[PDB]
RNA sequence: GGAGAGGUA
């Protein structure tokens, strides 16, 4: 991270756009609530409206 | 010892040196540079990794986030090379980069992370280099020629006394960065050191010296030696080092220690310094007149009042000395000066300097860089700090740092990329040292100072120049806030990157069009070393000296291949074995010689390192143990040949032919010609048109095979095997069992490029030179390209030449030519032209390509189809219609005036959204059928390969030959076999077959999506149609055909076969040259080549006669053995005892037209071997036979030279030059005829051509010449009416281009008029 | 029409 090595969590989204999040900020992470754990959709993270 | 393919026809190699190093890949410079460009670099020094690590990571201005970089990956090209070639688009790779954006937390301190995102994002299409070295940019193959420019570093120099009206030399020093601002120091004629940045206004160097946080005391410490002055009670006991006394004048009683050493009136001798140093004397009692005008070093201020007594750098006087001695100062520090060895050049520049403190220096510099702009304190320090000492706006690369340290006699190869204080101090120190007398300045033409900048480096610099813009935009928008939902596709924009790549590869100063009318022309164009370009000199601003050959050029740059005309020696070519360095300098290989034996290890010596050692000549007689057989051998030590000892040498030359280029080393007997005429020959060789039937050169130089295979024109086998299917169009190679891969077993297919258009309107084809079922090795040619024969270069034909003057039909340089050479159809060449018709959008709407053209009959439309396009294969002549077109009110394409031809291909492209006519659908459907045929034929031939592999691995482990074919070839797994790793091989083969099943069903439909797509075009055009015409330009009076030693000549009469000189056996000579061009133009190489060709076809006629009547293979074997023997210790030594008695007959068929002879360049065939070879033949050994005349039938006394000289037809055909005009169209602003031949243009009666008519009495001719025939628009129509009415009479008038002058003078503030 | 490059004498 510019001279500071950190442990992050790679969560992949749609169009395989990766997203690494800090382990300390773990409370921004939750399990699926749609109940489609084998068929959940894949959000475009940033957004398709651009 | 010899391969099967080279047993087909083996060239007799003369020459005596053993080769210790083969000629390398001839295109290795381009391939190595571009594979340093696009290839993943782990260390991060070469290629896109270097530029990305230079620029990325990019911070924001606020610093709340930054964009970093992970890796890059080139996409698969959307089209391959030949489809990009047809369509008219770049052969390009998309660049997909893994960018990574952090997000910091705001209220958290500097360095914390909210979030980080990563994706593969695209920027820019980069063109890929093709398999040979060319870039396909818009369907025109272009080559980026290498540059030869100023190596960054520091260069000391002196304009040799031709300035200042004095004869005084003015040394100067350039600090040349790789990228950034140059720095110049120079001496005034009055010994004042000056600086300038970027050749702006000159300043003294003390301003840039004080701007580095320096004051005057520090400077006079730095540049100068100290002399101590100790005022004591008794008359100025001064501390004097005796080494400062040498060469100087005595000025008083030099008496010390109670001893009179030196009287006045002496020059201070050696023995006086000797007695001062044995007497150990450190102080001399001197009078105070020795401070007549000397300078104090530092500030001296009072100890009690604390006031200034004398300033630093002030010339002391006796009152000043009194003030110093009265203030309690004992040490007086003076700068040591000297007439020769210590000039005080810094002190007067401090005197000239109007700056006393640092802010004054910075204000002066900020004024000097940007005049105007009233200076502020922060801007000046910022400007000077980013001018030289920032990693962004200044950069001496590793090459710059190498040259910078190696110049100053430092040690380290690496250091800071930017300048440092110590560096600039060293530059002033060394420059003043040169001015004092020690040290030495450089010569700028030395190849230690000139550096090859090839295609990878220039493209990387252009890509970085683009990347600086996009990081700037990213920095702008990233410094714009609310980054929380943002992704790195809208911050980066591919348009600046694609612009800065597309401009350079598309239209640059060194991105030039491929000279593609040979294999040789393209392979000598990819090796070209241009000194032009950005960062280099220009054609009309180049002196006599840079054009000249420097003696450093030996082995790096060829000295005899060079274009003639305005740029001599700016367009140098590489030598044969020469390499580029790690850094870029030109290095040449040399054999290492030990104490007395020439070894075989070779070192690639650079340019600077060539001077330090001593290197032998190329042809030094060594004999079987590495010993130089003489004692006085010729070497070069420091740019000077001399006879040195047997036992002083350091290196040996790798070959006799390492001096010359590859374009020049094909010249046989090059050691006999001139260098002027050999320059004309080796430059002339690159324009030989590919003839109809390529014929091998009888006298080659052994580099013919290397050029014809290193050029990518011959289709060469990748893996050896047995050929299984030869067509006229494709080659099927079954791979041998040892070369076969386990995964992707298969076979090999080659598709041969048929009659397509080379870049200068000649044809290239590939004829297969192998018949069915033949063993092929790796690296073997299979398909001959244009003007190649069995994988050796064959640019022209080889025919019978007799050197007699023949009745004035070959007067100056002309070439009398028998009609047998056109009857044999051996110089008539194909020329394939391209004619395109647009479908524009104009006012009153678009126009059609329909057949209904006004005012034409069935004579015009008799060749067209219904849809407006001529039939493929229709022969047309001039003035015809190939494509019909209309205007909304006749804008049809026509064949241009004078040419013939057969239409061989028609390509229609249509823009997307416009309906395609029935012709376009017809072309599309045979295109789709042919593509389905290609993919299905590949699939089923590869299916035959897979099933043959399966049957090959079914010969053991469960063999039932009948059960192979009970069930068909589709299911060859479920028959009887033992389930082991054999079955694992069959299961790998089965999934490979199913993989090909998938690949066919997707690749055919992908090809459909490519074909059916109506392509992009220019904005405005609906459909473009491009017909390809093909002509056979035969030969005629007027053409220019030449030799290989530059005896160019215009063929002047196709003489009938009967009239030609014929020998007593009756064979008529094909070409009768002129002997007169030999004693002046010193090309005796053509006479020896003629003699050697005559010997070669003497052996050819003996083998042909021995085969015509049937004689056994034992006669052929011994005769060919004797022929390949007979050298005076030659090196070839081919053994026919191992030839299997069909290969002798296969070789003897190929020698029935004359044995090829190889003569290496400077290891040539001597005259004695030629006499022995002629004596082996039944020919007279003097070379000259008795010819009879064709007409008189009598004997020419003084019998004449005949032979077989290798003649090229140059690409200046007379039908492309001959031009005429009576009256066509006219130019717009001036009513004069247009120029050129593309427009129907008349010639230019120029200024020197008007003085010739003034020089006669001729005036009315001149008056009609520049009024009526050209510009008097009232008068040129009346003239035309006057001829057609049969009355030659002129109305002179007044030319309208004089009225143009009147308007363009009167349009200033100048009145100009005509009087009464 | 203008640049850029290469070529011929
Ligand atoms: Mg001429």
């Amino acid at each position: 991270a510019g001279g500071i090595t950190g442990e992050y969590l790679m969560l992949t989204y749609a169009n395989d756009a990766k997203l690494y999040v800090p382990v300390s900020s773990l409370h921004l992470i939750s399990r699926y609530a749609g109940g489609a754990e084998e068929n959940a959709p894949l959000h475009k993270l940033g957004g398709d409206a651009w | 010892v010899y391969s099967y393919t080279e047993k087909k026809r083996i060239r007799k190699d003369f020459g005596k040196r053993p080769q210790v190093l083969d000629v390398p890949y001839l295109l290795s410079i381009q391939l190595d540079s571009f594979q340093k460009f696009i290839e993943q670099d782990p260390e991060g020094q070469y290629g896109l990794e270097a530029a990305f690590r230079s620029v990325f990571p990019i911070q924001s201005y606020s610093g709340n986030s930054e964009l970093q970089y992970v890796s890059y990956r080139l996409g698969e090209p959307v089209f391959d090379v030949q489809e990009c070639q047809i369509r008219g688009v770049t052969y390009s790779a998309p660049l997909r980069v893994k960018l990574r954006l952090v997000i910091y937390e705001r209220e958290a301190p500097e360095g914390t992370v909210k979030d980080i995102k990563e994706q593969e994002v695209y920027m820019g299409e980069i063109p890929l280099m093709t398999d040979n070295g060319t870039f396909v940019i818009n369907g025109t193959e272009r080559v980026i020629v290498s540059q030869l420019h100023r190596s960054p570093g520091v260069f000391f120099d002196s304009d040799k006394g031709k300035t200042h009206s004095s004869g005084k030399v003015l040394y100067n020093a350039r600090i040349i960065p790789y990228r950034g601002s140059w720095l110049d120091f120079e001496f005034d004629p009055k010994d004042n050191l000056f600086v300038r940045i970027d050749r702006r206004r000159k300043l003294p160097a003390t301003i840039i010296l004080r701007a580095l946080n320096y004051t005057t005391e520090q400077i006079l410490d730095l540049f100068f030696e100290k002399v101590i002055f100790e005022i004591r009670d008794n008359k100025l006991q001064m501390e004097l080092v005796p080494e400062r006394l040498r060469g100087e004048t005595a000025s008083f009683d030099i008496e010390a220690n109670g001893k009179v050493y030196v009287e006045k009136g002496r020059r201070i001798t050696a023995r006086h310094i000797r007695q001062l140093e044995k007497d150990d004397v450190k102080l001399i009692e001197v009078p105070v007149e020795y401070i007549a005008g000397k300078v104090v070093a530092k500030d001296y201020i009072d100890e009690s009042t604390g006031e200034l007594i004398c300033a630093a750098n002030m010339e002391l006087s006796l009152d000043l000395l009194a003030k110093l001695s009265q203030s309690g100062h004992k040490r007086i520090e003076t700068l040591f000066t000297n007439d020769l060895d210590h000039g005080p050049y810094i002190s007067e520049t401090l005197r000239v300097d109007p700056t006393n403190d640092r802010l004054s220096a910075l204000v002066e510099i900020y004024r000097m860089m940007r005049p105007g702009e009233p200076p502020t304190r922060e801007a000046a320090e910022s400007l000077f700090e980013n001018l030289f000492f920032s990693e962004d706006r200044y950069d001496l690369s590793a090459v710059g740092r190498m040259k910078f340290n190696r110049s100053l006699l430092r040690e380290e190869i690496e250091g800071s990329g930017i300048l440092s204080k110590d560096d600039i101090i060293d530059v002033m120190k060394k420059l003043i040292d040169i001015r004092n007398g020690k040290g030495e300045v450089d010569d700028i033409d030395h190849l230690g100072n000139r550096r090859i900048r090839s295609v990878g480096e220039m493209a990387e610099n252009q890509f970085r120049v683009g990347l600086v813009r996009v990081e700037r935009a990213v920095k702008e928008r990233l410094s714009l806030g609310d980054l929380d939902t943002l992704m790195p596709q809208d911050m980066i924009n591919a348009k600046p990157i694609s612009a800065a790549v597309k401009e350079f590869f598309g239209s640059s100063q060194l991105s030039q069009f491929m000279d593609q009318n040979n294999p040789l022309s393209e392979i000598t164009h990819k090796r070209r070393i241009s000194a032009l370009g950005p960062g280099g000199l220009t054609r009309e601003r180049a002196g006599f000296e840079v054009r000249d050959v420097h003696p450093t050029h030996y082995g790096r740059v060829c000295p005899i291949e060079t274009p003639e005309g305005p740029n001599i020696g700016l367009i140098n070519s590489l030598s044969v074995y020469a390499q580029t360095n790690e850094y870029g300098f030109l290095e040449t290989p040399y054999r290492k010689v030990t104490d007395g034996v020439v070894t075989d290890e070779i070192h690639y010596l650079s340019a600077i390192e060539e001077g330090n050692y001593v290197i032998a000549q190329a042809n030094s007689n060594l004999d079987e143990e590495g010993h130089f057989v003489e004692d006085l051998v010729t070497c070069r030590s420091k740019g000077e040949s001399s006879l040195f000892s047997r036992d002083q040498v350091d290196y040996m030359d790798v070959s006799t032919q390492q001096v010359v280029s590859v374009g020049a080393s094909l010249i046989p007997f090059l050691e006999h010609d001139d260098a002027n005429r050999a320059l004309m020959g080796a430059n002339m060789q690159r324009q030989a048109v590919p003839t109809l039937r390529a014929d091998k050169p009888l006298v080659g130089t052994g580099m013919e095979r290397a050029v014809a295979v290193d050029s990518g024109v011959t289709a060469v086998a990748k893996r050896g095997g047995v050929v299984q299917y030869v067509d006229a169009s494709r080659i099927v190679i079954k791979v041998n069992e040892d070369e076969m891969y386990p995964g992707e077993a298969g076979i090999d297919i080659y598709n041969l490029t048929k009659y397509t258009r080379s870049n200068q309107n000649t044809c290239i084809n590939q004829m297969p030179c192998v018949s069915l079922g033949e063993p092929v090795e790796r690296g073997d040619v299979l398909a001959d390209g244009p003007s190649t024969d069995l994988g050796e270069l064959a640019l022209g034909q080889n025919m019978r030449v007799a050197f007699m003057p023949w009745n004035g039909y070959n007067f100056e340089d002309s070439i009398l030519v028998s009609e047998r050479v056109v009857q044999e159809d051996r110089f008539t060449t194909i020329h394939i032209q391209e004619l395109a018709c647009v479908s524009r959008d104009t006012k009153l709407g678009p126009e059609e390509i329909t057949a209904d053209i006004p005012n034409v009959g069935e004579a015009a439309l008799s060749k067209l189809d219904e849809s407006g396009i001529v039939y493929i294969g229709a022969e047309v002549t001039g003035g015809d219609i190939l494509v019909g077109k209309v205007t909304p009110k006749d804008s049809s394409l026509r064949v241009p005036n004078g040419v013939s031809g057969t239409v061989i291909d028609v390509q229609v492209f249509t823009r997307d959204g416009v309906e395609k006519d029935k012709r376009a659908l017809e072309i599309e459907e045979m295109q789709l059928k042919q593509a389905k045929k290609d993919l299905s034929e590949e699939l089923q031939i590869l299916e035959a390969g897979l099933f043959s592999r399966i049957r090959a691995v079914l010969v053991a482990g469960g063999v039932e030959a009948e059960k192979l074919d009970k069930l068909p070839r589709d299911r060859w797994l479920e028959l009887g076999l033992t389930d082991e790793e054999k079955q694992n091989q069959l299961e790998q083969l089965a999934e490979q077959y199913d993989e090909l099943k998938h690949e066919f069903e997707k690749k055919l439909e992908a090809k459909r999506r490519k074909i059916t797509q109506g392509d992009d075009l220019a904005p405005g055009v609906l459909k473009i149609v491009k017909v390809y015409l093909a002509v056979k330009r035969r030969i005629q009076p007027g053409d220019k055909m030449a030799g290989r030693h530059g005896n160019k000549g215009v063929i002047s009469k196709i003489n009938p076969i009967e009239d030609m000189p014929y020998d007593e056996n009756g064979t008529p000579v094909d070409i009768v040259l002129n002997p007169l061009g030999v004693p002046s133009r010193m090309n005796i190489g053509q006479i020896l080549e003629t003699h050697l060709g005559m010997a070669a076809k003497g052996i050819g006629d003996k083998i042909n006669a021995m085969l015509k009547q049937q004689q056994e293979v034992a006669k052929l074997r011994e005769f060919i053995q004797r022929a390949y023997d007979l050298g005076a210790d030659v090196r070839q030594k081919v053994d026919l005892s191992t030839f299997s008695d069909e290969e002798v007959m296969r070789l003897a068929e190929n020698l029935r037209k004359g044995m090829p002879i190889a003569t290496p360049v400077f290891d040539g065939a001597k005259e004695a071997e030629i006499k022995e070879l002629l004596k082996l033949g039944d020919l007279p050994t003097s070379g000259q036979i008795r010819l009879y005349d064709g007409r008189t039938g009598e004997q020419f006394e003084r019998p004449v030279t005949v032979g077989y000289m290798y003649m090229l037809k140059l690409n200046h055909l007379v039908d492309d030059k001959m031009h005429a005009r009576s009256t066509g169209s006219y130019s717009l602003v001036t009513q004069q005829p247009l120029g050129g031949k593309a427009q129907f243009g008349g010639q230019r009666f120029g200024e020197m051509e008007v003085w010739a008519l003034e020089a006669y009495g001729a005036a009315y001719t001149l008056q009609e010449m520049l009024t009526v025939k050209s510009d008097d628009v009232n008068g040129r129509t009346k003239m035309y009416k006057n001829i057609v009415d049969g009355n030659h009479q002129m109305e002179p008038g007044m030319p309208e281009s004089f009225n143009v002058l009147l308007k363009e003078i009167r349009s200033l503030g100048i009145n100009i008029e005509l009087e009464d």
